[PDB]
């Protein structure tokens, strides 16, 4: 049967190319403890993007050690809704 | 984590059918994640706390119901034999979805290995993960959406400046 070759992926990073990604050594990686907590906050009402989309906004604001988790070759063709419990 | 209610599951599958991805019921589902991550270098910097995105992640991924495969402490060829390992695992067939974790040091165009350094470069490219995952070589998930999560540099340059590092804080 005929099928795509690359379709249902996406990818999220922690910062944009060429730039440095930070990590708290009593917390562990900045990036991966705000997916963690609004993925907590937002997997049972929120859409995978959306969740994505509160990550990145939580990082808008411009701090001293700044990191843009940026999402990447996306090929999402429908939204992807957890259902968490279910 | 709280739950989706299963009022809200079932007005969501009836109101967007066509514009969600399908999720199998969680009787005889095999979800199963990947957890890539590499602590210890043998000329890159320990990265400290990195335990502390492992159990985190782990357990994210287990409380949305996914079985999750950890692997630490692998070269690029290392992370790539492991990859399609588990990208052949026939539990993706009776799954809808799979997360994939990789937390390391990191290169402009892939992760490091173990084994990187200046003179001795071990990266895998992120290119070459799609092509492990893709609808060719993973017929497991094909029409089945494939999460990538990268905690990573993706250089060396600063990601802020002025327009007109502290003790417990490293860089990856």
């Amino acid at each position: 049967k005929l099928s795509h070759v690359e379709k249902d992926f996406i990818a999220f990073y922690s910062t944009t190319p060429h730039h440095l990604s930070y990590r708290d050594k009593t917390g562990g990686s900045y990036f991966i403890t705000r997916l963690i907590s609004c993925f907590r906050k937002h997997a049972c009402s929120c859409h995978l993007f959306d969740i994505f989309l509160k990550v990145q906004q939580s990082f808008e604001k411009a701090s001293i050690h700044s990191q843009m988790p940026t999402i990447d070759r996306a090929t999402l063709t429908r939204y992807f809704y957890l259902f968490p419990g279910n | 984590l709280k739950l989706c209610s299963p009022e809200e599951f079932t007005r969501l599958c009836r109101e967007k059918t066509q514009e969600i991805y399908p999720i199998k019921e969680a009787n005889g589902r095999t979800r199963k994640a990947l957890i890539i991550c590499n602590t210890e270098f043998k000329h890159l910097s320990l990265r400290y706390g990195a335990n502390f995105d492992i159990i985190g992640m782990k357990g994210l991924l287990e409380d949305l119901g996914y079985d999750v495969v950890v692997k630490e402490e692998l070269t690029a060829e290392g992370m790539e034999s492991e990859m399609k390992d588990f990208a052949a695992l026939s539990e993706h067939q009776t799954s809808d979805s799979t997360f994939l974790v990789l937390m390391s040091h990191g290169t402009l165009h892939g992760i490091c290995g173990t084994m990187h350094s200046e003179k001795t470069p071990d990266v895998l490219q992120y290119d070459t993960i799609y092509q492990i995952f893709n609808n060719c070589h993973c017929p497991g998930l094909r029409d089945k959406p494939k999460v990538i999560i990268v905690q990573a540099a993706r250089g060396g340059n600063s990601g802020e400046m002025w327009i007109r590092l502290p003790r417990n804080m490293e860089a990856d």
